[PDB]
């Protein structure tokens, strides 16, 4: 029963679901199933002031699961939360899809620049030149090189 | 992390060669037989 | 000394004849043709390993005096195995250690000497990048410690044995796994090694921390290499997940772990099985018999095959639940006729109309059923014979009186009797009416079938697929 | 040792100021400890064995009160206790009746996948032992074949606690399936024997099923509308279909794939 | 270098989609 | 004895007589090439099965 | 070759048809028809 | 539906045509 921490209206168990969503976090990420709306609509709640990080532990399930864009797109709502996390080796399964859905995205935007482009989330390109940073940090070129010209930037 | 991703996608593109080209070198062969019967 | 010095001297060279042959011809090769040139998609050292499991399965049963095998640790253990003039020497000392046991005596491992049996990877300039070689010099001393299991005060021998192999197996998951099959030849001794994580932790351990860890391993899979890595780790995910609660049923049908495309024909034909009790245990049927069956004729040429022995007993559980029904007993044997005869007594009494005539089955062999793990499934039958009987007792008589069909079927009411019937049509079992102002259930004559679409229903099925195996037979011709 | 709750719990408090007092009670749970099963220290339970007798508790009033949503909120939580494997009490005198208490009222959620995968979780207690279980899974196994009366022999044999609000939604699931089953390929029916095929002696309830769906209320008499003449005669659905499948035939018969 | 890895072998699908059609159709045109 | 068809009843006796030359070309004389082909496939197994 | 990793461990079929019908009804049905004559 | 049944038979009997030619040549020319 962690699911059902995001049920009730009053605002002291929203910050004390967020210290009961994250000792839960380890183990039982299928359960989260049937527990969209109850992120997305508690998401969409002021109450739990870190919603995004509902959208951490809602981007555990979807991996689990296999529903790679929808670990994908609650990455991208999980905002400064997911930001702060980059060093393991669950996150380079879903900052990598991202730049797979990136490195798709704006080979459309070089064909047509000229009206009805697709709009730069700004998260979408916000974390290819932090990913520039390690390259520009960690002294490896010859890949850092080819995102930029499959990034058509 | 990054580049971690691409060699997923090596790995498995290279799945589509060693079947295809087999149905090639069935395919191939087939035409070499058929050349054979007709300049004959 | 004479009954020890004619039958305790030949146990040590006869096994070191022929290990000289198949570890020395997998040592010689697969140090030089797994980490050297390739082992490429048709390779044969996997198959060779595949000749070093099974052979050694049955070969180990004593406690190994006269270090006919105690005597072959420090010999095999001793091993730099970096290159060829380097490994001149030790194919002396494949022979420098055969005198060791006939002139001298050895360290005779019985149960407790396996701790200097382990640390050697230092000595002598020993290395773990060749993980060819050591994943393999883990495996040729990690299986037989756990090949007769001994459990006596040994567990702690065999998992800090793991450790080392789970330390090769770290730089598995992270050092220079491309194009060496550094990932591929390991995800066998991955997955091989497992079954032996297993039955220690099945004997006296726990389950679940491993999980976890075989999500990390599930992590790094598919995400390096998509061959025999999606495979393993999803039945070996599977197999205490089924005998237990934990979600893991619906996960697995969204999954986009299900295909790995290829397993090797052994673990693919058990891997549609796995799943194929899943359907079955969440009351999906008649998508499961497809999948049970397919799972059935992709299996190899043994004998004592005991979980042959289970999917031939679960595959028509899930037939009587849907009304079908082969002959059992079709390849009887003497290992077959002894797990048939109280399973076989089931489903006489589902062909009868009889109905507590299960009861007469549930009470003698429900002990046996629990046994096996499948009473669950056999608890609901009745719902199944019931509607057996009505269709077997509407199709014979005609005009038959409610209030005689109860009596047949030793129903004890003719107020519910009606009520069947209700449901027998709601079902759709039978079609006609009951005048239960009277009490006589009437039936209609079957009237022209033949002219109904309903037999090219029975063709359509069978010309398209008849079809196929004739383009199955063109697609697998032409190789040359 | 931290309870605030002893004294007003065993007696009935029916829907007064307790209840929010009771969850901020339950707010002060989790400002020491979270409900985390806690692997650690199995020698402290006094926020596993007290605080989860506040809990099941918790799921007892939720049902007096006809709160649905909220019912299954503490049930679910229950479930994740009893699946640790840390020793605990292995029952008392509740767990029976609250585990198959979540068997009979999801029976009536009409909702058969998840009725029979909880049978992982006691093999022999069905059966060969706990005959307060046997109850409910009997009951829906009643259920599953015509067998009606049996399932009101068993609303005579209600042996645990009260299971009132689960015969009574096991009424309503059985009114309109009746109802359901008034309209086969019946005959004339008198005002006197479908009138007590489910309970009632001469309400105007039946008017309530008579206006609802047909049988037409008359001279004491249930019209019959057995009519189904109207569907076959089709040459043209299959002469639709085959023509597509003949052609695909042929598609796989001469044309090299 | 794998984005040259990806080239080489987009370059691979490239070159062969056109070979398995290149003998497909001389498989009718041959036997007219 | 089939010299003659039809049926004898026994309230009244009334002999319902009718006659059909049903089909018997068109299903027996191609059921018995299925198991003359089965026997085809049983003779596969001497130099298929038995070979490689 | 033969591994199968173990996670656990005519004549014949006409009669098995014709024992599922009377397997329990009128086995030696023999000396019935001397006490049916008396009765029916 | 007794023609497409006899379909499958036949490439079946030239399936084994092919593999009486695919491994008794590969001992014998190399």
């Amino acid at each position: 029963g962690i699911i059902s921490l995001l049920d009730e209206d009053e605002p002291q168990l929203k910050e004390f679901a967020l210290h009961k969503l994250n000792a839960v976090v380890n183990d039982f990420w299928a359960e989260i199933s049937e527990s969209v709306d109850k992120i997305e609509v508690l998401y969409e709640d002021e109450g739990f002031r870190s919603r995004q990080f509902a959208a951490l532990v809602a981007s555990k399930v979807f991996y689990h699961l296999g529903a790679f864009e929808e670990s994908l797109n609650y990455a991208l709502g999980a905002g400064d939360l997911f930001n702060v996390n980059d060093n393991s080796e669950y996150v380079e399964t879903i900052i990598a899809k991202c730049i797979d859905h990136y490195t798709k995205q704006c080979v459309e935007n070089a064909d047509l620049p000229e009206g009805e482009k697709k709009p730069i989330d700004q998260r979408l390109e916000g974390i290819v030149n932090k990913m520039f940073q390690r390259c520009l940090d960690d002294h490896k070129y010859k890949q850092a090189i080819g995102i930029a010209l499959e990034t058509r930037r | 992390g990054l580049r971690q991703y691409y060699l997923s996608k090596i790995e498995e593109l290279q799945l589509i060669v060693n079947d295809k080209s087999q149905n090639l070198r069935r395919l191939q062969a087939q035409r070499n037989e058929l050349n054979a019967k007709v300049r004959l | 000394p004479p009954g020890g010095g004619e039958q305790e001297p030949p146990p040590p060279p006869a096994p070191q004849d022929v290990e000289m042959k198949e570890e020395a011809a997998t040592g010689g090769g697969s140090t030089g043709e797994a980490d050297g040139k390739t082992a490429a998609a048709a390779a044969e050292h996997s198959q060779r390993e595949l000749d070093t499991v099974t052979l050694e399965d049955i070969k180990e049963h004593v406690k190994q005096l006269e270090k006919a095998v105690s005597g072959k640790e420090p010999r095999f253990v001793l091993r730099a195995l970096r290159m060829l003039p380097s490994t001149s020497r030790r194919l002396n000392h494949y022979v420098l250690y055969k005198a060791v046991q006939g002139f001298f005596t050895s360290n005779n491992a019985t149960r407790d000497f396996l701790l200097p049996f382990l640390e050697e990877p230092m000595d002598t300039e020993a290395d773990l990048q060749f993980r060819p070689r050591t994943g393999k010099a883990a495996s040729t001393p990690l299986l037989p410690e756990v090949e007769a299991y001994l459990q006596l005060l040994v567990v702690i021998f065999m998992m800090n044995s793991k450790r080392y192999k789970e330390a090769q197996k770290i730089s598995d998951d992270l050092m220079q796994k491309i194009s060496t099959q550094n990932r591929r030849a390991l995800d066998l001794v991955a997955a091989k090694c497992y079954y032996y994580h297993a039955r220690v932790y099945e004997f006296l351990d726990k389950l679940d921390v491993v999980r976890s860890f075989l999500h990390a391993r599930l992590r790094t899979a598919t995400l390096r290499h998509d061959a025999d890595g999606q495979a393993t780790l999803l039945n070996l995910l599977l197999r205490n997940y089924l005998h237990y609660s934990l979600y893991d049923q619906a996960e697995k049908l969204v999954s986009k772990s299900v295909f790995p495309e290829q397993a090797n024909n052994n673990e693919w034909a058990r891997y549609l099985y796995y799943t194929g009790r899943i359907k079955a245990i969440q009351l999906e049927y008649s998508e499961a018999r497809r999948t049970m069956t397919n799972a059935l004729r992709k299996a190899p040429q043994h004998t004592a095959v005991g979980f042959k022995q289970t999917v031939h007993k679960l595959l028509i559980v899930v037939e009587l639940l849907l009304g079908e029904i082969p002959d059992r007993l079709q390849f009887r044997q003497p290992s077959l006729k002894r797990s048939l005869m109280p399973y076989f007594l089931l489903t006489q009494a589902v062909r009868t109309g009889n109905l507590a005539k299960f009861n007469q089955v549930l009470d003698q062999f429900g002990e046996k059923f629990q046994a096996d793990g499948t009473y669950t499934l056999i608890i609901r039958l009745r719902h199944n014979v019931i509607k057996t009987g009505v269709r077997m007792i509407s199709l014979s008589y005609s005009r038959i009186s409610l209030a005689d069909i109860a009596q047949k079927l030793q129903l004890d009411s003719p107020e519910d009797a009606e009520f069947i019937v209700a449901k027998a049509i709601r079902d759709g079992v039978i079609e006609a009416s009951i005048n239960h102002e009277k009490g006589y259930v009437q039936s209609k004559e079957m009237i022209d079938i033949y002219s109904t679409r309903e037999p090219q229903l029975a063709f359509h099925q069978r010309i398209s697929f008849c079809l196929d195996i004739h383009n199955m037979s063109v697609k697998a011709m032409r190789f040359p | 040792m931290y309870e605030q709750l002893k004294g007003e719990w065993n007696r009935k408090s029916p829907n007064l100021s307790k209840c929010g007092e009771e969850l901020g009670r339950l707010k002060l749970v989790l400002l020491e400890l979270n409900f985390l099963p806690t692997t650690g220290t199995k020698l402290t339970k006094q926020q596993l064995i007290l605080a989860r007798d506040i809990l099941e508790i918790g799921a007892q009033w939720s049902i007096l009160r006809k709160d649905i949503p909220s019912f299954e909120r503490y049930m679910a939580q229950l479930k994740c206790y009893y699946f640790d494997y840390k020793e605990q009490l292995p029952e008392s005198a509740y767990m029976h009746q609250l585990l198959g208490l979540n068997l009979l009222f999801l029976l009536s959620q009409n909702r058969v996948a998840e009725f029979h995968t909880e049978l992982e979780r006691l093999p022999a207690k069905d059966i060969q032992t706990n005959v307060y279980i046997k109850h409910p899974v009997s009951l829906e196994q009643y259920l599953m074949e015509g067998s009606y009366n049996k399932v009101f022999l068993a609303k005579g044999n209600i042996p645990a606690e009260s299971y009132t609000f689960f015969i009574d939604i096991l009424l309503d699931t059985i009114r309109d399936e009746i109802a359901g089953c008034i309209e086969k390929a019946y005959e004339k029916i008198l005002f006197t024997e479908a009138t007590r095929i489910l309970f009632f002696n001469t309400p105007k309830k039946m008017t309530d099923y008579a206006k609802k769906r047909g049988w037409v209320l008359g001279p004491n008499n249930y019209y019959s509308f057995a009519s189904q003449q109207q569907k076959p005669e089709d040459t043209t659905i299959p002469s639709t279909e085959l023509a597509k499948q003949v052609i695909e035939y042929a598609r796989q018969l001469e044309m090299i794939v | 270098d794998l984005y040259s890895r990806y080239k080489k072998l987009q370059q691979e699908l490239e070159f062969l989609e056109v070979q398995e059609e290149y003998i497909k159709d001389e498989q009718k045109n041959l036997k007219k | 004895d089939k010299k003659f068809h039809g049926i004898l009843d026994q309230g009244e006796g009334v002999l319902i007589i009718f006659d059909e030359p049903p089909v018997d070309k068109t299903y027996e004389a191609a059921l018995e090439t299925i198991q003359n082909m089965s026997k085809v496939v049983d003779s596969l197994y001497n130099k298929a099965k038995k070979l490689t | 070759m033969s591994e199968k990793k173990q996670p656990v461990d005519e004549d014949n079929w006409d009669d098995d048809n014709v024992e599922d019908d009377f397997s329990n009804q009128l086995r030696a049905e023999l000396e019935k028809h001397g006490y049916k004559m008396e009765t029916s | 539906y007794l023609a497409s049944l006899i379909r499958s038979v036949v490439a079946l009997h030239n399936l084994i045509n092919n593999k009486i030619a695919n491994r008794d040549a590969e001992k014998k020319e190399g």
